[PDB]
């Protein structure tokens, strides 16, 4: 296989190096600092007044729930960044994936700490993300509920709608019923909402003289028919361990029940489903860190992507489809930590023949059940006269339905830019990808700042050019002045790892490492075989 | 006799006064538990002998409401 | 049968009858007037500026489209009512379920009046909303586009995530797969991201000098490299249907193009998939409209919801399952125009019974494979010590298991209050009703107005007094002012369906005529086998 | 797991321990003892009348034709205790399973010995019997034929009906149809009725001068148009074997046969279907031995079964769920000599609550596909005014749906009382627990002996009372006698063996390697999906 390789042409002493990997860790250590304020949750202020009451902090619950080091792999943290008026830390409750008993578990825990508790309008919606890769991956769940309710506030983005709160049970019930085990670990109160995560699951736990599950609590009680009640008479740990029937085991504390926890995923008689002809796991050949320099720190200059393609797969060993033809999408076969893959990266434009080679060989893969891995760097496709008259736009249209229909596991990697009909040709957020993730450098956006302030200014002299005017300087510039500054806003990392149009944004050194971890923890859930569309000829 | 709050909540108007003389299910009292008034009318006619529940009396389930003679 | 009837109580005479059946019929014309004023698109001005470029408008492409005299079942009309600042009618977007080629079909088309057809958040959300309608119930697709882009100022909300705009194309390649056609009809400007909708869908038609799909439309084209050509040049008719083959039939205005249309859902060779055993449809026993008059005018003043079925089930037969228990959860069989249907309608509270009951219908219901129906009328579930020590939770999560695995199919209509647990177990918007309407009458939110300002309110008391003082009236009364007003706000009908927590409002009296429509629409999809999560016993 | 330990509470050396151990420990070597006498087949008598025509008997063909130092699990070997008029030893029929070419197989083979090995009706009936294990857990069968015919005099107790003879044959072609490989060795006389089967078995072994295979012997075919000739003639070894083809191999004597047979076994290709996560087999914590002084020797005398559990499971691990909530019933996960296996022991009477419990219980295991193990020590049902009330009734029902269509491996031990409702609950003989068996110290009824003797003679009085009579205390105790001694009597461990009613009666003792065995056994077949019926909520 000593041909199948990639020889750098980077030098890594370079000064253009040191300058581009300069600034990329620099982007790195901007986020690791953020992530550590995260970790703070509603601030030493209620967090100490948490630790006060005797319960355990919630990253410390999944510390304890997980195997002796296993690893974890956390999803959204920057969730609901500078999104709602306060401060709610990573959406006040954390998920992610590890091992717990040999098995790989999604975890999903509030953090009591933030604002209560409850859950703000994102919350939920990272609450059920967390869900679906749990569906789509076949992993079992763990809550540890720890809420207050939804934040009452804003009720109207978190109680009614489909993709809202409710969608939580109703995805629960679903995936019990697909047998993928849904266990609860109630460790604080749980008031009406979140009364429903810990009734509805196939095994519950409560923490004695702290847990409460309740339809109302003494709140909303006394404002029914009067009635005045303390929480642990209400819906006590006792009360429904030894009374009623809504829990089922009995712990003596945050440390007890996560042990608890821990032994009912051990008798899950678990097996992993997935499947692929996986091989001897061999590292790369050339550093992961480098990688930081193989990134030009000028967003729109040109570098070959083969270059952190060798830094990711195993022993470099990467074999390229269609080798030179629509040059502007790069595929190839190789292996990563064993785990066979099927790469489509971008090198630039995107001509029409880009995505014949690309539909092309998401057929291959398909076929052949390998997993697909997208690598993002796209600023739209070719337009122009002659390229819209040949079609650039149906044969696009052939990429997308390969895409949309690959049924094998998908995983998808902003390493620079999704613009356009970009983003869906190679596997964006609304094509379902296992994970998506993003790098500090990648900015994404419908279509570049000044891309879209040139239309949109545009026809305002347009309408009023056949309106009998024209527009100066002077308004047409304070009319692309604010959509220049918005578009250059909304393109950071941030702003989406927020809204969870991503599963966070990650250290572009470990993406190797995090694609290891994803794939595998994709193998506990079956790889189906794929049923193509119609294809547009 | 009657029926006394046939569930618990709280009591927003009181109609037949102490002493009247009913017809066939005059809402006696008129309770209201969570956002729906629950007004518990009269099931044998006659006459109301003496009523203790001052509009607001936020009684429980049992409680003494009206009682005819 | 002559004992299976309901024998109303109701007198259509009495003051009180005419007292509800008033402002019952106000609340009706009330929608009736906005109704129409949304049927104006972007308004008298760009429309008639539209007719003027030759082009038939939105709502009578459909209409001639349509089969003579076909019915027409339009969704959330009030689509982004008072939603963004400026007005959107109908989200500038209007879709529906009609007859064409002897096939229920779900249509699609943009206003190029609203806002140039663009697509603002609400449209996209509408135009997925429907292919979901499309998918679920497998109705063959028409989409009439005529758009813009997408509204460029308002992109972080349309182009990124999962469900944002590109699911459009996803969920087109999937219904393409699994055999549900799907068709365009391109009658206007087609730029960039609509610029797909014709490119992936089994067969495509294009207006002469008049249609245009192009990646990239001449704005964006000389914002790239220079270069300066016609709209017609770059992406017209002729030339996607004489040379690269993105369209596939040449019309010669929009009538000529309907019709073309009209011919391909002809050689569908389509079957409906459905199969109950439906018989002879015959009519209520009382007049639909005496409705009006059964439904209170005093929100909270309680009524017998049975009066409500009288008037929709077919000869006003109605067998009821566990009579007389947890009476508060009405429950039975009986028709509507033929086809047979189990009934779920609330009748006061919600108390460990009543949930039980329910279940154990739904499991009677899903294992002979009839729809389901559910009328919502739920204050919440009793609340207290006692029914809290019951169980009252896990029974209440019983229920939900039940509804949320159904498998066949599910109808949902909002006749009275929809707040909390309650809109859960009733089959709310988040467990896939195959549709879910509402009456003008209707209120839905987490739970009452002063409800939440009650607990919103005393808990600031709490924190505040275990804080060594108290909260005066003076600050606990302007704490609770917003919030009492903001869910009277957010709980009206419009407010719903503006936003498409409901496939729309509708007329009370009419309520039969669509559940027929609807049903019978649904069965062009097999009812499938019901599979149950794990049931907290 | 160090707290997934139970902690024995019993003192081996207590004096209360040594009382029950020594009653316990008599039992069990009344029953040593009786199954000696049973392995005397026809008596020292015609048995060595046997050996005399140079045949092995039948206990030691098994022997020989099992894998070296095989270990043989016999199926009830009291078969026919003080049933018929004599003795007949075992019912005439021996059947066990035990390796052979490492292949779980299931063996009959006839006592030659007892009556002519002629089918008594029992004998019918534990030949079914066999064959059912044999289907429902995939075992391939080899017979060893050697019989006379049927029991000519009982034959309206052997013939007609649908799980008479006849239906041996039955089963037979449905298994060879279902790839369960049907084996035959003839080493005797085989008759008409057993004509079969030898003719109907995908391979057949004749030892010469001695196997005989025709539809009437020479007693019959004189009786038919005269005729006169031998047994070896009309249908011998060399006239199946050389002639007809209703043999397959010819096989020189009885050791010589059971090699041919092994061989066969040997090319089967065959290969298990069951599949569970077992893990290291680890022993338990306590003695095996310990269980003689652990059930108490006074019948109603309450012990804690939390006990016996310590005793079979592996390192005495148990996960107990529903804790302390329906203590009347324990349930559990726990492993077995590898296997993983859901576990629920009776611990006094069974309310609502233990149903429940019970049923919440065996969904879970269900739903990850584990092992059911029932400990039935059920007194019966709370009976009382508000008991019933209370749906002690349907929630007893739960419990039942839920047994009945658990389609996991279900294995049944009664090591207490089994009367009443309560036998059905816990996966009684009607539930098809693939194996069901029985300690000495158990005792199997329909209700308790005075418990019959009441109601029984109660209703005598009530309707010789509104008779204008009574009954004195001379004519109800006259009643109440034979019924009081009948139920002690047919609730005798011996008395239900001696039917069928279990599979045999076992050394409490060994418990655990007996359930081992089994087990792995039921593992040659795959472990089925379940479906539940409708449940009574
Ligand atoms: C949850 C609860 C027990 C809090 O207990 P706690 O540990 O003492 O926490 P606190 O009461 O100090 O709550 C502190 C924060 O919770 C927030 N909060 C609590 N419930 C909230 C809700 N339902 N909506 C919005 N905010 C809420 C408050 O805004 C407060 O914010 P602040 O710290 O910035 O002032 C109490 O607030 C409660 O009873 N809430 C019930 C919630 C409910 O009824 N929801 C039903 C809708 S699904
Ligand atoms: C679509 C287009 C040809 C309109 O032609 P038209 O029939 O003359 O319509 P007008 O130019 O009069 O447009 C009028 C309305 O369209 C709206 N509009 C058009 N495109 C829009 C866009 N992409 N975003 C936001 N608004 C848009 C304008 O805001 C204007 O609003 P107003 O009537 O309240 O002032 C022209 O807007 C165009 O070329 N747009 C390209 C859209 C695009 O490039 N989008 C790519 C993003 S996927
Ligand atoms: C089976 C047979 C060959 C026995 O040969 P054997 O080895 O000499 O054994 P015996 O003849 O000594 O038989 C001894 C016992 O067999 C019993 N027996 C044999 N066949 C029997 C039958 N069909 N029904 C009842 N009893 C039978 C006799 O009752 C005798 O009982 P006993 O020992 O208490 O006196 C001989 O009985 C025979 O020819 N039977 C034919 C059976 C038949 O035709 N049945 C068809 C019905 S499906
Ligand atoms: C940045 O350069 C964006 C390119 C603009 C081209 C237009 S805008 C979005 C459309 N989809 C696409 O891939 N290009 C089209
Ligand atoms: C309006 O009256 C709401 C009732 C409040 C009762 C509480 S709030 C939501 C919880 N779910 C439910 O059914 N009622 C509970």
């Amino acid at each position: 296989s000593h041909m199948a390789i990639l020889h750098t042409q980077i030098n890594p002493r370079s000064a253009e190096f040191a300058a581009n990997a300069a600034t990329m860790l620099e982007q790195v250590n901007a986020l690791r600092t953020l992530l550590g304020r995260i970790h703070e949750g509603g601030g030493s202020a209620a967090q100490a007044r948490h630790s006060a009451r005797g319960k355990l902090l919630v990253r410390e619950r999944i510390n304890r729930l997980l195997d002796p080091g296993s690893p974890f792999l956390e999803l959204s943290a920057l969730a609901a960044h500078e999104v709602y008026g306060e401060e709610v830390a990573a959406a006040g409750i954390v998920a992610g994936i590890g091992r717990v008993e040999g098995v790989e578990c999604m975890i999903v825990g509030n953090d009591a700490t933030v604002k209560g508790g409850t859950y703000y309008p994102l919350t939920v919606k990272k609450h059920l993300r967390a869900q679906a890769i749990a569906l789509e991956n076949r992993l079992p769940c763990i809550y540890l509920v720890d809420s207050g309710g939804a934040n009452l506030p804003r009720q109207d983005e978190v109680f009614p709608d489909r993709e809202h709160f409710g969608r939580i049970f109703f995805n629960q019930a679903n995936m019990s019923a697909r047998g993928i085990p849904q266990i609860a670990v109630v460790m604080g109160s749980c008031t009406a909402g979140g009364a429903y995560v810990p009734a509805m699951s196939d095994e519950t736990v409560m923490v004695r003289e702290q847990a409460t599950i309740f339809l109302a609590g003494p709140p909303l009680v006394k404002a029914a028919t009067g009635e005045v009640v303390s929480a642990e008479e209400l819906g006590g740990a006792d009360v429904h361990c030894k009374v009623s029937g809504v829990a089922d085991h009995y712990a003596e504390d945050d440390d007890h029940a996560l042990a608890i926890a821990r032994r009912c995923v051990a008798n899950l008689n678990w097996r992993k489903q997935g499947q692929l002809q996986c091989r001897a796991p061999r590292a790369p050949l050339y550093p992961a860190e480098e990688l930081y320099g193989v990134i030009p720190a000028d967003s729109k200059q040109p570098y070959d992507v083969r270059e952190v393609i060798a830094r990711l797969v195993d022993g470099s060993e990467f074999d390229e489809f269609k080798a030179l033809f629509g040059t502007t999408l790069v595929c190839g076969f190789a292996h990563l930590h064993g785990y066979p893959i099927a790469i489509l990266a971008n090198n630039g434009i995107l001509f029409a023949e880009a995505a014949q080679k690309g539909a092309h060989f998401i057929e291959l893969a398909c076929q052949r059940g390998i997993p697909l891995l997208f690598l993002q760097n796209i600023t739209g496709f070719m337009v122009g006269q002659k390229y819209e008259a040949g079609g650039i736009a149906k044969h696009g249209a052939k990429l997308v339905t390969a895409v949309a229909c690959a049924r094998v596991p998908k995983f998808t990697v902003l390493i620079g830019g999704s613009f356009g009909a970009g983003n869906y040709g190679m596997c964006g957020r609304a094509y379902d990808p296992r994970f998506l993730w993003m790098w500090p450098n990648a900015r994404i956006g419908v279509m570049g700042g000044e891309q879209a302030a040139g239309v949109l200014a545009q026809v305002k002299r347009e309408q009023a050019e056949r309106a009998g005017q024209q527009l100066g300087v002077e308004e047409e510039a304070k009319i692309k002045a604010p959509i220049l500054e918005q578009y250059e806003h909304q393109g950071h990392p941030y702003y989406s790892s927020a809204r969870l149009w991503d599963d966070g944004v990650i250290d572009p050194a470990q993406t190797r490492e995090v694609l290891a971890l994803a794939l595998s923890a994709a193998l506990n859930a079956p790889i189906e075989p794929t049923a193509f569309g119609v294809f547009r000829m | 006799g009657g029926l006394s709050a046939p569930m618990n909540g709280s009591i927003v108007r009181v109609l037949v006064e102490p002493g009247q003389t009913v017809e066939a299910g005059a809402t006696l009292v008129v309770l209201e538990a969570m956002k729906m008034e629950h007004s518990i009318r009269a099931p044998h006619a006659g006459v109301v002998k003496a009523l203790y529940c001052s509009e607001g009396e936020l009684v429980e389930e049992g409680t003494p409401l009206v009682e005819l003679d």
